[PDB]
RNA sequence: GGUGAAAUUCUUGGAUUUAUUGAAGACUAACAACUGCGAAAGCAUUCGCCAAGGAUGUUUUCAUUAAUCAGGAACGAAAGUUAGGGGAUCGAAGACGAUCAGAUACCGUCGUAGUCUUAACCAUAAACUAUGCCGAUUAGGGAUCGGACGGCGUUUAUUUUUGA
């Protein structure tokens, strides 16, 4: 799984994304949602919300495999973060899997 | 001076070599400087071999073989006559000795 | 040997050394057309080519990458262009 | 007295000789090592202590263990040769051959010629020093 | 604008207790003060309270570990050991 | 030497009086399982049987060295010896079972040679039967007819396939058996051709064998089996 | 037991030896070579995980990005030092038995630090190829380790191409 960090770096610099908790559970709430990601040491209540929301959502959740602050740095900013998720695919192929 | 090309211990192209115990004197020496004697014998000496053949309980008998490998220093090298000096012309020549194959 | 025309070796003498060691160098690699059985399309592929090559019709491969030149499917022909 | 049988059949034991470079020992088993028919050494025998490793004393040593064994009802030996082992010479001392044809001449049978030395696969440092016996 | 040479922490002490006991006591005394980073919400802020407590000041979780470290050599290798063996075990 | 001794029997001691233990001695019989050829393979040793010092119980945990020669009447395997395990006496009958196998050590020093290149494993395996017992294997490189280079020596990359195909092999051949099975399978030498014919292509490999083969753990003594296995 | 030869030491309070079982620490024989890798010191039991490296192949990419270096910095055998664990075998110091006119040694039986490992210092060796680093040219030969290319054949497999 070391091909994701270059994936998701591509869909920053090409496509559009929100980070945090408050913005992906408000877009998830919109339905135009396609994939969410949630971060190793997230508690495991929001682990359960989040799933039991994309369940419903019928959307693809991923499970990273490192912890808040590596899924922070692999997205090119200088602050942890916990669960994101993809408004929209860019130039790449992230759905495809 | 250098006495040899080699500097008597054949090894060029690394840095150290693991040692071994000498088979007399138990002293240490560089596994590639050690002189190494291959033996093959019988477990008796060829008088006794009719000796061990009508003692047999097997009609014919084929006495095994025993193989040893006895390594020493070069000072336990020529004082029990293993290796001898040289001249200075014959030092530089590394072909086994022609074992006698008819001794007259 | 003492008295050899080095201007003008010999075509053996320069198709035998090193590929950079002939007076002027030149590359030993070459382009080919191969057959593909399934098809009826033509595909251009580097002797020495160093990723899977993929064919427009039916997505079958055609060569395996080693170390030198890329090795052909069985089933295959080619011919050097 | 002796276990009953045909005269035919013999019946086997082993012998384990171990001779090093300073004493010889002779022992006779019965096929295991739980019973010792009879054990010699050239010590006794011998009159003086560096005669003990003497061909000579391993040749007598066996002439009596041969006698000690006849009237048991044993007939015929295995042999295991074994030398000091470990860190030792490994090479059999010079009354094993002398004891053994003792053993061959004096009537006995002999089966499963075999050298039991003990080597190790990776041994610890070996006593002497780094620059060994100096004499 | 060091104020100290070689020192250190353990210079409050002044001229007592001979230089071999200070510089121990330095040592151990430098790892107990300072700050680590909590494993569960990832924040920089865990501070030592009791001999062997350690909790974090985000999410006021609570963790009993070493007298002056979080975790220990012995422990980490006997957790590590541990996980190993079942998993091999059991599975 | 007669003149050495200086305390002899010690601070303070004195003769012995009855000798010759040879008197309250026994003689038994020895058999062998189903699978070898001849049972009778000698005779043993043993004190009668006294008050406070039964006889069976001295004979329940001996072990017995007997070559294979013997056992299947044939020259051809005089380089393997096998150790047999006492587990219960018969009134002048000892029966035994299986306790171990074993090459000769001088047959292993003339297989073993300079310039070329040696191939060993072990693994640990269990049975049907609740048998936990280990196997050791040995190859060596085959020379070629035509070669006129001096030495053979393989490469470590197949060096480690070979080791990964004679373990797989292995595990797969032993997985299910029994012992009456493995051991007709151990006297004919079966799981030497299934190691050359899977490995040919990588390299030759000749002289594949079995080095030996140990015992760690048993279950219950199961009198049924040994009765089973004894006794036609 | 051990020695040119003795003694110190252990022994019917069963020495030494024979077979079976258990525990502890260290080390990986033979294979092992005018053979491999690393800047050197150095590196050899199996397997799993992690990052790193040389060489070969290339009709990929940038375009002088380079060579040696006063001071400066990283590494640096063995022995040695400071704190824990471990402590089988040898063995500095030390205590005995012999030789000798003497023997605080060479020979033999014991034996502390040390020999192993974790966290930190020390920076010296016949650290030797007694031969500084980069670049160009100069003679014949045959071996050999790694990659690539051509070819007549043998062997062999759910077998061809591959592997030897
Ligand atoms: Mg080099
Ligand atoms: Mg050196
Ligand atoms: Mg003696
Ligand atoms: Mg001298
Ligand atoms: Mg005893
Ligand atoms: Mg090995
Ligand atoms: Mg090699
Ligand atoms: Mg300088
Ligand atoms: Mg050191
Ligand atoms: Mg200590
Ligand atoms: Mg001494
Ligand atoms: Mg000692
Ligand atoms: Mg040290
Ligand atoms: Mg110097
Ligand atoms: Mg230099
Ligand atoms: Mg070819
Ligand atoms: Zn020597
Ligand atoms: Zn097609
Ligand atoms: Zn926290």
């Amino acid at each position: 799984a070391q091909s994701i960090g270059a994936k998701l770096a591509l869909v920053i610099k090409s496509g559009k994304v929100v980070l945090g908790y408050r913005s992906t559970l408000k877009a998830l709430r919109s339905g135009k949602a396609k994939l969410i990601l949630i971060a190793a040491n997230t508690p495991p209540l929001r682990k359960s919300e989040l799933e039991y929301y994309s369940m419903m959502s019928k959307t693809p959740v991923h499970h990273y495999s490192g912890t808040n602050i590596e899924l922070g740095t692999a997205c090119g900013k200088l602050f942890r973060c916990s669960t994101m998720a993809i408004l929209d695919a860019g130039d790449s192929d992230i759905l495809a899997d | 001076v250098k006495k040899r090309k080699n500097n008597g211990r054949n090894k060029k192209g690394r840095g150290h070599v693991k040692p071994i115990r000498c088979s007399n004197c138990a002293r240490c020496t560089p596994k590639d400087k050690a002189i190494k004697r291959f033996t093959i014998r019988n477990m008796v000496e060829s008088a006794a071999i009719r000796d061990i053949s009508d003692a047999s309980v097997f009609a014919e008998y084929t006495v095994p073989k025993m193989y040893l490998k006895l390594q020493y220093c070069v000072s336990c090298a020529i004082h029990g006559k293993i290796v001898r000096v040289r001249s200075r012309e014959g030092r530089r020549n590394r072909a086994p000795p022609p074992r006698v194959r008819y001794n007259k | 040997v003492l008295a050899v025309d080095l201007l003008n070796p010999s075509p053996a003498s320069e198709a035998r050394k090193h590929k950079l060691k002939t007076l002027v160098p030149a590359p030993r690699s070459f382009f080919m057309d191969v057959k593909c059985p399934g098809c009826f399309t033509i595909t251009t592929v580097f002797s020495h080519a160093q990723t899977v090559v993929i064919c427009q019709g039916c997505t079958n491969v055609l060569c395996q990458p080693t170390g030198g030149k890329a090795r052909l499917t069985e089933g295959c022909s080619f011919r050097r262009k | 007295l002796g276990p009953q049988v045909r005269e035919g059949e013999l019946v086997f034991g082993v012998a384990r000789i171990f001779a090093s470079f300073n004493d010889t020992f002779v022992h006779v088993t019965d096929l295991s090592g739980r019973e010792t028919i009879c054990r010699v050494t050239g010590g006794m025998k011998v009159k003086a202590d560096r005669d003990e490793s003497s061909p000579y004393a391993a040749m007598l040593a066996a002439q009596d263990v041969a006698a000690r064994c006849k009237e048991l009802g044993i007939t015929a030996l295995h042999i295991k040769i074994r030398a000091t082992g470990g860190n030792g010479t490994k090479t059999p001392g010079p009354g094993a051959q002398s004891a053994l044809r003792a053993l061959a001449r004096s009537g006995m049978k002999i089966g499963r010629i075999e050298d039991v030395t003990p080597t190790p696969s990776d041994s610890t440092r070996r006593k002497g020093g780094r620059r060994g016996r100096r004499l | 604008s060091k104020r100290t040479k070689k020192v250190g922490i353990s210079g409050k002490y002044g001229t007592r207790y001979g230089a071999s006991l200070r510089k121990l006591v330095k040592k151990q005394e430098v790892t107990q003060h300072a700050r680590y980073t909590c494993t569960f919400c990832g924040k920089n802020s865990v501070r030592r309270t009791a001999v062997g407590i350690w909790s974090c000041k985000s999410c006021k979780k609570t963790m009993a570990g070493g007298a002056y470290t979080v975790s220990t050599p012995a422990a980490a290798a006997m957790r590590s050991t541990l996980r190993r063996l079942r998993e091999i075990t059991e599975a | 030497v007669g003149k050495n001794k200086r305390l002899s029997k010690g601070k303070k001691g004195l003769k012995k009086k009855v000798q010759d233990p040879f008197t309250r001695k026994d003689w038994y019989n020895i058999k062998a399982p189903a699978p070898f050829a001849v049972r009778d393979v000698g005779k043993t040793l043993v004190n009668r049987t006294t008050g406070l010092k039964n006889a069976n119980d001295a004979l329940k945990g001996r072990i017995f060295e007997v070559c294979l020669a013997d056992l299947q009447k044939d020259e051809d395997h005089a380089f393997r010896k096998i150790k047999l395990r006492v587990d219960e006496v018969q009134g002048k009958n000892c029966l035994t079972n299986f306790h171990g196998l074993d090459f000769t050590t001088d047959k292993l020093r003339s297989l073993v040679r300079k310039w070329q290149t040696l191939i060993e494993a072990n693994v640990t395996v269990t049975t049907t039967d609740h048998y936990l017992l280990r196997l050791f294997a040995i190859a060596f490189t085959k020379r070629r007819p035509n070669q006129i280079k001096k030495t053979t020596y393989a490469q470590s990359s197949q060096i480690r396939a070979i080791r990964r195909k004679m373990v797989e092999i292995i595990q797969r051949e032993a997985a299910s058996c029994t012992l009456h099975q493995l051991v007709s399978k151990l006297i004919p030498e079966v799981i030497g051709r299934e190691i050359e014919k899977a490995t040919q292509g990588i390299y030759p490999l000749q002289n594949v064998h079995i080095r030996k083969v140990k015992l760690l753990k048993q279950p219950k003594f199961d009198l049924g089996a040994l009765m089973a296995l004894h006794g036609e």
